[PDB]
C-alpha cells in the first residue's frame, strides 16, 4: 500500500520547511509501516543530526548501513556523526571503508586526514591529507 | 470478593481515627454489596463520630432493617436521635436496645 | 403473552365482586405461571387473611417481602396477621420493621404500641403511642 | 484511505510556496477528512497565524494540544499567538508548561520573563531571563 | 475502580507516616488513572519526605502541567529545587506559588 | 494485580499492629498468589504475635518451602516451636537459621 | 490418546523385568509423546539412578518436582542422588524441604542427620538424628 | 474409552513394583474416568489397607461391596480393616456376612472366631473356632 | 496404533509370568503388525534363547541389531548364542564389536577372553583377560 510511502515524502516535506522535529516523527511512522525500507532510515539519520541528537542519528545511519551495503555516502554520514560523538577510531574505520569502497572519494581522503590527526596518526594523517589532496586539487 | 478488601481498609481507616478516609472506604464497599450490615452500621458510626448526625441515623435506619438484633445499632441510633432533640424516637430505640 | 397477569386481574375482579374463595384459586394460578410476581403475593396475602386462613396468609406475605424488600404497607400487613396469630414478638418486630423504613407514619407506632402493650413492654408502648400521636393528630 | 494524508501534503506544499490562503483550506479538508490528525491542526495554527487570523490560530493550537498532550512546542507557539492577541495570563500559563515540560528550554525561559515583564511579575520575569541565561546564553 | 481505593490506601499510608508503603500504593492507582493530579503530588510529597528530591521534582513537574493553579505543588516543588541547590528555580517556582 | 494492594493493606495493618486485619488481609492476598513466599511469613508473623502458635507453624513451613534461604522465617519457625515445647525441632530450625 | 501412557506401561514392565536400559528408552518416548507427565519423570529418575547414570537422574527427578512441588518423596529420593553426587549442602536443602513437607517422617531426619554429619554439622547433625529417633528409632 | 482401564492397569503395575503410593492416585484417576468400577475400587482398597491408612480404605472396601454385592472376598477385606480400627462390632458384623455368602469358608469362622474373642462373646468366639477348625482340619 | 505396542506387553507379561513359549507367539505377533520395531525383535531374540531354540534366537537377535545399530548389549546377547551355537569366529567378532562400541565394558573383554581361549587365540585370550580385570574390579 502506497501509504508506506507516502509519510517519507510527508517527513521530506516537514524537512523543507525547517520543521524537523515533526519531519523524525513522520519517518517513523514509515519505519514503523516497513522496517526494510533503506532511504528511510537514511533520511532519518541525516535529520536527527540537524537536531542535535547525535547517538540516535548514529544508530539509524548505522541500522541504513545493514540494509543496503556498499552506499559510499552512508558511511561518509556516519563517519561524521561518530566524529562528532567522539568515538574517532570508529570514525576512521569509517572513513577507511569510504575509502575502499571509492577509491577516488577526496572527501572521504580529507575526512580521514583529519579523523587521523585527532587520533594521533600523525603519518598515516598527513598520507590521507596529501592523497586528498592530489585526487582533488580543485578541492 | 474486592469488596471485602474495601471493608477492611475502612475498618482500619476507622479504627485508626482516620473517619473522614473510613467513610469513603466504607462507601466503595457498599456500593458494591448493599445487603452487608456491618458496613452500613460501620459507616453511621463513623458518621456519627464525625458529628453528621442526620447522615449517621440514615445509615443506622438502613443497618437496623438488614439486622433487627443489632443492639449496638440501636443504642447508637437511639444516642443519634437524642443528638437530634427527637427525645420520643430516642427513647424509643433506647428501650429497644434494652429490649434486644 | 398476557396470560401470566390475566388471572391477576381475574382474581381482582373476583376480588371486587365478594367471590374471594375463587380469587384465591385465580391467583395460585397466577403465581405458578411465574412465582416472582410481587403483586400476586401480597394480594393472595390479603385475600387469604380475609378469608380467615391466617396461617398461610402469614407465608403469602412473607413471600412478598422477600420477593419485593424495602416497603412500609406489606410489613404493616404481616405485622397485622402476626398479631392476630398471637406471635406478637414477631408482629412487634414487623412493625418495628415499618418504623425503620418510614419514621413518619403513626400507624405504625399505633399499633406497635399495642402490641407492647398486650407484649408487656408498657415503657415502649408508651413511647410509641406517643410518637403515633405526634406524627398524626387523627389517629 | 490515503487521500486524508494527500491533503495535508498538499497544504504543506501550497504553504511552502507562498499561497497560505490555500494552504488553511487545504488542511481544513483533511481535518473534515479525519478530526484526529495531531499534525494537520498543528500546521493549521502555523498557517492561519502566519495570515494574522490569530483568534482562530489560538483555538487551532489548543485543539492540537488537546488532541497530543506534552507537546512542548506547541505549548510555546500557542503562547506567542496567546501574547499577540494580548491575554497576557493565558501566554505566562502556557509558557510555564512549557518551561515545565522542558526544564532545559532556555528559550521557553526567554519568553516567560518576556510576558512577565509586560504583565508586572517583574521578579519573576528578572529570574526567568536568568534561567534562559544559564540554560543557554545563545537563546 | 481500583484507581481510587489504592490511592485512599496511600492516603492513609501517607497520613500516618508510613511512605514506604504510600509510594507504592500511589504508583498502583496511576497505574490505571495518569490524570489524577492529586495523586502525582501526594506522591512527589511522599518522595519529598523520603528525601528524594529530584524524584519528587520529577513526579510534582507533571502534578503542575496537569494542573497549572496548584499553587501548593508549586511551593513545594520550589523547596524541592532549592533542596537540589538550584536556587533560581525554587524561587521561580515560589513566586508561581505566591502569584497562584 | 489486586494481590500487590491487598499484600500492601496488609502490611500496613501489621506494621500498626491490627493482627486481625493483617490476617485477613494477607489471606485476601494470598488464594491470589500461592506462590508468595513473603505474604506467607508475613503470616505466620501476624498468628505468632496472636500466640497461635500452630497456624504460625503451618505458614512458616510453607514460607520455607517455597524460600530455603529464608534465614528469619528459620528463626520464627524455631521460636514457634519452642512455644509449642518442641525443643528437637525448635532447635533444629534455630541451627538451619544460623546456617543459612 | 491412550499410547502416551503404553509407552509409561512399557518402560514399568521392562523395569520389572530387570531390563533398565530398554526402559529408560520407553519413558524417554512416552514424555516426547507428553512432557507434562509427573510419573514418567519421577520414574525415569530412578531407572537412570539404578543404572549409575546419577548425572542425568538428579535432573530428572528436577523436571520431576517442577510438576508436583509438594511432593513429599521426589525429593527424598533427588537427595539420595544429589547425596550420592557429592552435593551435600543441595542434598541437605533437599532433606530439610523433605521434613517440611512433612514434619514427621523419620527417614527424612535421620538421612538429613547424615547428610549435616558428613557436611559437619555436627550439633545441627545430632539434633536432626535425635529427632528422627523421637519420630521413630526402627527407621 | 480404553484409558479408564489402562489407568487401572498402570495402578496394578505400580503396586507390583512395590511403588504403592503413585499407584493409589493411578487407581483414584481411574474412578474418576468410571466411578462404577468395582474392581478398581477393591484394588484401591487393599493398596490403602497396605499404606496404612486403615480408616481411608475401610470406605473403598464399602464402596466397592455396594457396586458389587455377595462379593464374599471384599466383606472378609473389610472385615480385616475394621479389626484394625478396633470397630469390633462392625467387624464381627462383616464377618458373619461373610459366613452367610459363604458358610464353608474355614477361614471367615476362624477371624469371626478371633473378633468376638476380642469382643467378649467368648462362647460364640470358641463355637466359631470349633466350626472353622471342623470346615478345614488341613488349615 | 497402539495395538501394534500392546502385544509386545503380552509377551513382556507371559515372560514375565513363566509362560515363555506363548510369549514367542506374542511377539510375532507383534512383528507380523509392524516388522520394524527393534524392541519386539530384541526380546524374542532372549525369549527363543531361553527356550534353547538357539538356531532362531541368533538369527532374532541378528534382525534386530541390523534395524538398531550400536547397542553393545544386543551385540554382547548376540555373542552369548553364538558361543552356544560354536561359531566361535562369529561369537569372537560380536565381542570385539562390542568392545569397540564401548571400549570400558569389562564384560565384552572376559567374554572375547574366554572364546578366544576356546577358538586358540592364547595370547589375545590372555589379553582380553587382563583388559578385562583392569577395566572392573569384579569382573
Amino acid at each position: 500500500d502506497v501509504s508506506a510511502l507516502a509519510y517519507v515524502m510527508l517527513g521530506l516535506l516537514l524537512s523543507l520547511l525547517n520543521r524537523l522535529s515533526l519531519a523524525a516523527e513522520a519517518y517513523k511512522k514509515a519505519i514503523e509501516l516497513d522496517p526494510n525500507d533503506a532511504l528511510a532510515w537514511l533520511l532519518l539519520g541525516s535529520v536527527l543530526e540537524k537536531l542535535k541528537r547525535l547517538d540516535e542519528a548514529a544508530e539509524a545511519y548505522k541500522k541504513a548501513i545493514e540494509l543496503k551495503p556498499n552506499d559510499a555516502s552512508a558511511w561518509k554520514e556516519l563517519g561524521k556523526v561518530l566524529e562528532k560523538l567522539g568515538r574517532l577510531d570508529e570514525a576512521a574505520e569509517a572513513y577507511l571503508i569510504a575509502i575502499m569502497l571509492d577509491p577516488e572519494d577526496a572527501e572521504a581522503a580529507k575526512e580521514l586526514g583529519k579523523v587521523l590527526e585527532k587520533l594521533g596518526e600523525l603519518e598515516m594523517a598527513e598520507e590521507a591529507y596529501k592523497l586528498a589532496i592530489k585526487l582533488d586539487p580543485n578541492d | 470478593e474486592e469488596a471485602e478488601l474495601a471493608y477492611l481498609l475502612g475498618e482500619l481507616a476507622y479504627k485508626l481515627g482516620e473517619y473522614r478516609i473510613a467513610i469513603r472506604a466504607y462507601r466503595i464497599a457498599l456500593k458494591r454489596d448493599p445487603n452487608n450490615a456491618e458496613a452500613w452500621y460501620n459507616l453511621g458510626n463513623a458518621y456519627t463520630k464525625q458529628g453528621d448526625y442526620d447522615e449517621a441515623i440514615e445509615y443506622y435506619l438502613r443497618a437496623l432493617v438488614l439486622d433487627p438484633n443489632n443492639a449496638e445499632a440501636a443504642t447508637n441510633l437511639g444516642q443519634a436521635y437524642m443528638n437530634q432533640g427527637d427525645k420520643d424516637r430516642a427513647k424509643l430505640m433506647l428501650l429497644l436496645a434494652l429490649k434486644l
